[PDB]
RNA sequence: GGAGGGCAAGUCAUGGUGCCAGCAGCCGCGGUAAUUCCAGCUCCAAUA
RNA sequence: GAGGUGAAAUUC
RNA sequence: GACGAUCAGAUACCGUC
RNA sequence: CGAGGAA
RNA sequence: ACCA
RNA sequence: UCCCU
RNA sequence: GGUGGUGGUGCAUGGCCGUUC
RNA sequence: GAACCUGCGGCUUAAUUUGACUCAACACGGG
RNA sequence: GCACGCGCGUUAC
RNA sequence: CACCGCCCGUCGCUUGUAGUAACGAAUGGUCUGGUGAACCUUCUGGACUGCGACAGCAAUGUUGCGGAAAAAUAAGUAAACCCUACCAUUUGGAACAACAAGAAGUCGUAA
RNA sequence: GCCCAGUGCUCUGAAUGUCAAAGUGAAGAAAUUCAACCAAGCGCGGGUAAACGGCGGGAGUAACUAUGACUCUCUUAAGGUAGCCAAAUGCCUCGUCAUCUAAUUAGUGACG
RNA sequence: GCCAGUGAAAUA
RNA sequence: GGCUGGGGCGGCAC
RNA sequence: CCUAAG
RNA sequence: AGAACAAAAGGGUAAAAGC
RNA sequence: GCUUGUGGCAGUCAAGCGUUCAUAGCGACAUUGCUUUUUGAUUCUUCGAU
RNA sequence: GACCGUCGUGAGACAGGUUA
RNA sequence: GCCCGGAUAGCUCAGUCGGUAGAGCAGGGGAUUGAAAAUCCCCGUGUCCUUGGUUCGAUUCCGAGUCCGGGCACC
RNA sequence: GCCCGGAUAGCUCAGUCGGUAGAGCAGGGGAUUGAAAAUCCCCGUGUCCUUGGUUCGAUUCCGAGUCCGGGCACC
RNA sequence: GCCCGGAUAGCUCAGUCGGUAGAGCAGGGGAUUGAAAAUCCCCGUGUCCUUGGUUCGAUUCCGAGUCCGGGCACCA
């Protein structure tokens, strides 16, 4: 008997609301950190629009067989959108892509915050 | 008119009865004669000029003595003052008159010079100079104050105080300071 | 092993009859040089040498002497009167 | 005077005392002593052999480097020599059990600075100078 | 110093006087001693007579109390009291466990202390003058105040104290002093070695000393 | 070693030498060359100090020609 | 009051006279005080008796209560003259004072002391045997 | 038969080799820029 | 207490 | 040679015989 | 962490 | 540099 | 001040 | 066959700087 | 000695640029 | 980058 | 390349070397005691043969004389061989051992 | 050569502990039974082996390899010294290498 | 003296 | 002393 | 071996 | 009934023979 | 003197060797035996001669 | 009978070595 | 001739109550040096001697042969 | 084959009475040195051989066994 | 089997003719120190083996008990 944060479908429609313009309609903005709000009542890019669409074919395509057809990015400054959840989007760390299932908790989070960067260290001598 | 010394404490009221501390100490002068213990003088420049300096402000001095708690005179002319009332509520006396007692008592009178051979160390017999002797009298006073006075409620003021007393008494019991007086004089006329 | 100073053992004496708590020490040696007949005879060799006598005396102990347990009331007034309890080693009352 | 006596009527001493006193030049007493007729070759200035084997030796001192050498046995004499194949690639000419002909190396006895304990050197190989077989327009067997 | 002499404080001294004849009145001797020095508790005496034979000579308040029916086992005599709410405050000290034990004889009442008499009530009075002796205290302190009262007997308990007696006037010598000592009995010994434990006393009779030792 | 024999040798590049272009005159003719290369009154002449090296000439082209 | 063994004569003005024997080695330490003719002794202290540790054994320390317990048991024998025969284990050994030499003379002076004639008693030989160690000796 | 010195003659910015192959009468050359190795060139010496 | 050492130690 | 000591080691430089 | 060892 |  | 460096 | 090179030799070197001071 | 800070070593790492090592390396390459 | 080993320091009992 | 410099020995290791004395053998030479070919000489010996006289004129025959081969003989020169001693010149020999040289082997530190 | 602890021997020695007979004291009414002191001896101290006799054992421990002058050790007086061998002492042993033989469980020369 | 008596324990 | 695959040395089912 | 392991 | 009943081993023993 | 473990000696079965083949020549395992110059048990005969 | 080693205080004792 | 024993890389050498194969030196690639020794990481290289058995598998646990390796051999 | 003796930290060896376990050496980290030794401070270490049994508790006390050692086997 | 001595701090041991428990060393804390010693101050713990009686009390005095140490004498 589980649930979560705040309603996954209150906020399909509080994105993609009257006006689903900015990828992150006004609404949203009330949700985020300090630091995420500021990103994107500043600058935020374009490219960070079309990279969204490419995760939307991916996650209607695919039957419910649920094999999602990873989506490759190094925008890993992106901060997760709630559309966002459910594919599984592989991000470039340093070496190759990361391919990492989108859950409903990793929202507002920066999708960097998952691609591990660096292997941590193991040890003897 | 006479200035007495924290606006309180005749200096006339003491004298020093021993010809050693003579010139050794400032109870004396009519320069000497301070309302407060401050002079930023100008001592410590030739070589002996310590002398000229008005006894409490050496025990002022040689008070501020710890690191970071210390350097800042302002205050320790305080811990003076009312160590110097403290000690009048309990012997009423001219509380300089009591200083200047534990100065001449709390000075060791001999001193063993570490004398070392291809790794034995031997010690001689030693005669402490006046000025040295004095020196030794206040450093040592102070030095104990802090000693308890620590992790202590008893304050600086109060433990300082309570020494000078016991210090112009001779209480072996009752004075870091005289404690060693009396032991490196011991230990000292071991090693002569 | 553990005996216990003085427990009612009923006994007698008489002259009292019935039980009576003793005070019961185990018993000792006595010295006898000079007034055995033992002596009185054995006093010899026979005389300008001598040897001893047949049974003098190097055989082969048991390594368990026995307690002398020598039971004795107050009230019966007499008399110290002696039992057997046989194994060593031991000792009286601990317990 | 000094120690020599200058008498006219003394030359026999003189003579006898030269004569002794000249026994420790060992240039004289070298040759005196038959000793070069005792060294392998006999005196001789060269000699034939035939090859034991071709083995190597190190340099000395300052120097690290494989010598060539061949180990001989000289025929009338018929000791074991220790002989130094001259040149570059003179070892590549010299077959075991051929015969060949040494000779001595700057006054016999110290080798050259670099080598041991080799006191000879290699000219001849089946009869044919090295030099020859070193040069190729010279000869090859 | 029990020597021939004993009859020179008996024998000798039984006549000596200090004036004329010899008057024409009665006599009055005896034989001094004590009842054991010990402590006036552990160990000093027990029962037999000697004697001896005497009682007062002068009063015999003595001791005996404890608690509110120890009165009335004073009463019908003379004795000192104990008291009841004073055995936690002042029954019992120095001059206080003195008062109540501290009289001429010794002591006659019962028992009853507790985990009181280390240093205080029983303790504090022993070689003193008492320190609860054999005074049959059961029925009363009357019956054995036999043994502290009269007959006697010599009752000696306390501090020092007894009695003697043999002849009247004189007609008395080796068993005058051998009186003295026939006047002393568990008082002059007893059981396991008891022939002498002293250092010395007095004798007489009204006359002039007696053992000049 | 031993494999290791004239290692160098058959390392090396056979160069050729320069097929004479004339000839060297051997006899008398030489010693006379060498006398008027060298000795010839032209270079006794300049100082005996400051002539040149038998062989300065290492065969450098450029050089060769400065001084011819 | 006090019984004294001076022979029976005093006087302020009437010299007493003690022989006071001092060896001073490099060790050890003597002070000796005989009849003028030596044969009956009377006072001897040495620095062992003054001191712990076995190297003070000789001492400059050592020399003055060594000394001055002395001077006061000399007091009480009722004489106050001394003469001192100093020496210093001549034998074949190093024929020089000791240290806890000028010391202990220095003591009997200062502590009242009167100081009869001084002589030097370090025994020359004429001859000589064989010394401490041999050939090379104390090395190091 | 040589061209570092002794011992007459290269100050070639030559190619190969890299303490290896080898030189060297004795000093000493050689371990990646060798004036002594291998070889080219040019030189020197005595010259049938 | 000697003796002995820088100190001591077996030694007396 | 026997011993003390000194040394990481001492049958050595000191010391007792 | 309660004033800090050899340095 | 050590001494204080 | 020349011990230590 | 050049440009350019935070690529290699500080023991190939300038220049500069540290140390002996 | 303590917790942080920062440099050097080490060990990791795709990679952890490299110089420097007794004062005359290590909050020094203005790091 | 962290099991750790060093060296300036910052804050403090 | 300058005391974090030089440097010594034990043992070990690496690469090597066969000396001096003795003995063995080879060649040559000498001594000792014997065996002794051959030949000069010697005393023999006398086939064969020359002469003279006698048996016949002759072949032949007897004897006297002379030369003379083989054989045999003694003393001698003395080859070879053997034995007994000694010299000279060469050459030989081994595991373990030994010697030689070298080093930032190993342990210490002598100088 | 080194061992005096062991067993023996042997010296004035040890400030002290046993240690018999007579002799002494104490106690009983004595018989008798308790006492204290008490020669030697003992035990304590020293010397003593051309006196009896003795004379160890395991760990580590580089400059292929095995190795011990090295040190660590636990240890009883001392821990086999010169010298000397398969020897008339050596177990395995017919020891291993030579040497003498056609051939050697013999000889001899070596080596520990 | 003792009924008073303290102290480490009272005597003529 | 004894018991003992005969006695013995050994072991104790003395 | 058990004063209780009677 | 695998525990416990001093102690060897076996018997025995459950409202007990154990606690 | 028995007995024969242990010794020695033969024997059956045939998996194996024997390069191709079990037996020419040998044979694991397993199993039946003979032997009384080993040795071991045993104590019968003989210390009141071997 | 007599050496030695080795065990034993001794007497002797060695399936040790040595000789008549 | 019977009684134990080792067989393992290029040569000398260890293995839970089997299941995996190792250092050392040779050795080539480095780090290191001025270059080199020394040293520290790395490579590599094999039925763990041939047979038969036991097991899921044996280099190992078994059984025999096998080579070289210490202890036993008229009277 | 019989009778003995051990085993404890990485190594050489102490200790216990039934409760605890140690030392020296090694070693790890700093300090001195220019750098190594030496030396100076700091530090960590134990199935007390495996094994069942007793006991409330076993390294320790019994019973069995493995290993490494030494000692007998005579007529 | 008798006859002497002891039992004390962790160690080795003093110790009123009945009133306190003390050395020396170890151990520890500190100064000093190239290293280690030696130095130099300051501490730490006690049924005084056990059980009773003497005494106001007792390490002490006496009896008894256990233990260890000494000694001396026999042993069929």
């Amino acid at each position: 008997f589980t649930f979560r944060g705040k309603g996954l479908e209150e906020l399909t429609a509080l994105a993609s609301g009257s006006n689903s313009e900015k990828l992150i309609s006004d609404e949203l903005a009330a949700l985020f950190d300090a630091k995420t709000r500021r990103r994107v009542k500043r600058g935020i890019s374009e490219k960070y629009a079309k990279f969204v669409n490419k995760v939307r074919r991916s996650k209607e395509k695919c039957p419910a067989g649920e094999k999602p057809v990873p989506v490759k990015t190094h925008y890993r400054s992106m901060i997760v959108i709630p559309e966002l959840v459910g594919g599984i989007v592989g991000v470039y760390n340093g070496k190759e892509f990361v391919n990492v299932e989108v859950k409903f908790d990793m929202i507002g989070k920066y999708l960097a915050e998952f691609a591990m960067t660096y292997k941590p260290t193991t040890h003897g001598k | 008119t006479q200035p007495k010394l924290f606006g309180k404490w005749n200096y006339d009221e003491v004298k020093i009865q021993d010809p050693c501390f003579q010139n050794y100490i400032a109870c004396t002068t009519t320069k000497s004669q301070v309302f407060v213990p401050h002079t930023a003088g100008r001592y410590q420049v030739k070589k002996f000029r310590k002398t000229q300096c008005p006894i409490v402000e050496r025990l002022i001095g040689t008070l501020m003595f710890h690191g970071r708690n210390a350097g800042k005179k302002a205050l320790c002319i305080k811990v003076v003052k009312n160590a110097f009332e403290i000690i009048h509520l309990v012997t009423g006396r001219n509380p300089l008159e009591v200083f200047v007692g534990a100065v001449q008592n709390a000075g060791p009178r001999e001193d063993s010079t570490r004398i070392g051979t291809a790794g034995v160390v031997r010690k001689q017999a030693v005669d402490v100079a006046p000025m040295r002797r004095v020196n030794l009298a206040i450093y040592f006073i102070i030095k104990g104050c802090r000693e308890s006075a620590f992790k202590s409620m008893r304050s600086i003021a109060e433990t300082l105080a309570d020494e000078i007393i016991n210090a112009e008494k001779n209480n072996t019991q009752s004075s870091w300071a005289i404690r060693k007086k009396d032991e490196i004089e011991k230990v000292a006329k071991g090693n002569r | 092993v553990n005996v216990p100073k003085t427990r009612k053992t009923y006994c007698k004496g008489k002259t009292c009859r019935k039980h009576t708590q003793h005070k019961v020490t185990q018993y000792k040696a006595g010295k006898a040089s000079l007034f055995a007949q033992g002596k009185r005879r054995y006093d010899r060799k026979q005389s300008g040498f001598g040897g001893q006598t047949k049974p003098v005396f190097h055989k082969k102990a048991k390594t368990t002497k026995k307690v002398v347990l020598r039971l004795e009331c107050v009230k019966c007034k007499t008399r110290a009167q002696l039992t057997l309890k046989r194994c060593k080693h031991f000792e009286l009352g601990g317990e | 005077g000094v120690g020599k006596p200058r008498g006219i009527r003394a030359g026999r001493k003189l003579a006898r005392h030269r004569k002794d006193q000249r026994w420790a030049d060992n240039d004289f007493n070298k040759r005196l002593l038959g000793s070069r007729w005792r060294n392998p070759f006999m005196g001789a200035s060269h000699a034939k052999g035939l090859v034991t084997e071709k083995i190597g030796i190190e340099s000395k001192q300052p120097n690290s480097a494989v010598r060539k050498c061949v180990r001989v046995l000289l025929r009338k004499n018929s000791k074991k020599i220790a002989a130094f194949v001259p040149m570059d690639g003179c070892l590549n000419f010299l077959a075991e059990n051929d015969e060949v002909l040494v000779a001595g190396l700057g006054r016999q006895g110290h080798a050259v600075g670099d080598i041991p304990g080799v006191r000879f050197k290699v000219v001849c190989v089946k009869g044919i100078s090295l030099l020859a077989l070193f040069k190729g327009k010279k000869e090859k067997r | 110093i029990t020597s021939s002499q004993v009859r020179e404080h008996v024998k000798e001294l039984l006549k000596y006087s200090n004036e004329t004849k010899k008057r024409n009145f009665l006599e009055t001797v005896e034989l001094q001693v004590g009842l054991k020095n010990y402590d006036p508790q552990r160990d000093k005496r027990f029962s037999g007579s000697l004697k001896l034979p005497n009682c007062p000579r002068p009063n015999m308040s003595i001791c005996i109390f404890g608690d509110a029916f120890d009165v009335d086992r004073a009463k019908s005599c003379g004795v000192d009291a104990m008291s009841v709410d004073d055995l936690k405050k002042l029954n019992k000290n120095k001059k206080l466990i003195k008062k109540l034990s501290k009289k001429y004889n010794a002591f006659i009442a019962s028992e009853v202390l507790i985990k009181q008499v280390p240093r205080l009530l029983g303790p504090q009075l022993s070689k003193a003058g008492k320190f609860p002796t054999p005074v049959s205290h059961n029925d009363d302190l009357y019956g054995k105040v036999t043994d502290v009262r009269s007959t006697i007997k010599f009752q000696l308990k306390k501090v020092l104290c007894l009695a003697v007696a043999v002849g009247n006037v004189e007609m008395e010598e080796d068993v005058l002093v051998n009186q003295i000592l026939m006047s002393v009995n568990f008082f002059v010994s007893l059981l396991k070695k008891n022939w002498q434990n002293v250092g010395s006393l007095v004798v007489k009779s009204s006359m002039g000393p007696a053992f000049r030792l | 070693t031993l494999a290791k024999a004239g290692k160098v040798r058959k390392q090396t590049p056979k160069v050729e030498k320069k097929d004479k272009p004339r000839k060297t005159p051997k006899g008398r003719s030489y010693k006379r060359i060498l006398y008027n290369r060298r000795y010839a009154p032209h270079i006794l002449a300049t100082d005996p100090k400051k002539r040149k090296s038998p062989n300065w000439h290492a065969g450098k082209k450029e050089k060769m020609d400065a001084a011819a | 009051e006090v019984i004294s063994y001076g022979p029976p004569n005093v006087g302020a003005n009437e010299n007493v006279f003690g022989v006071c024997h001092i060896m001073a080695t490099w060790n050890d330490t003597f002070i000796h005080v005989t009849d003028l003719s030596g044969r009956e002794t009377l006072v001897r202290v040495t620095g062992g008796m003054k001191v712990k540790a076995d190297r003070e054994e000789s001492s400059p320390y050592a020399a003055m209560q060594a000394a001055i317990d002395v001077v006061n048991r000399c007091k009480e024998l009722k004489i106050n003259a001394l003469h001192i025969k100093l020496r210093a284990k001549g034998g074949v050994e190093t024929k020089q004072p000791g240290p806890g030499a000028q010391s202990a003379l220095r003591a009997l002076a200062r502590s009242g002391m009167k100081i009869g004639r001084i002589e030097d008693v370090t025994p020359i030989p004429t001859d000589s045997t064989r010394r401490e160690g041999g050939r090379r000796g104390r090395r190091l």
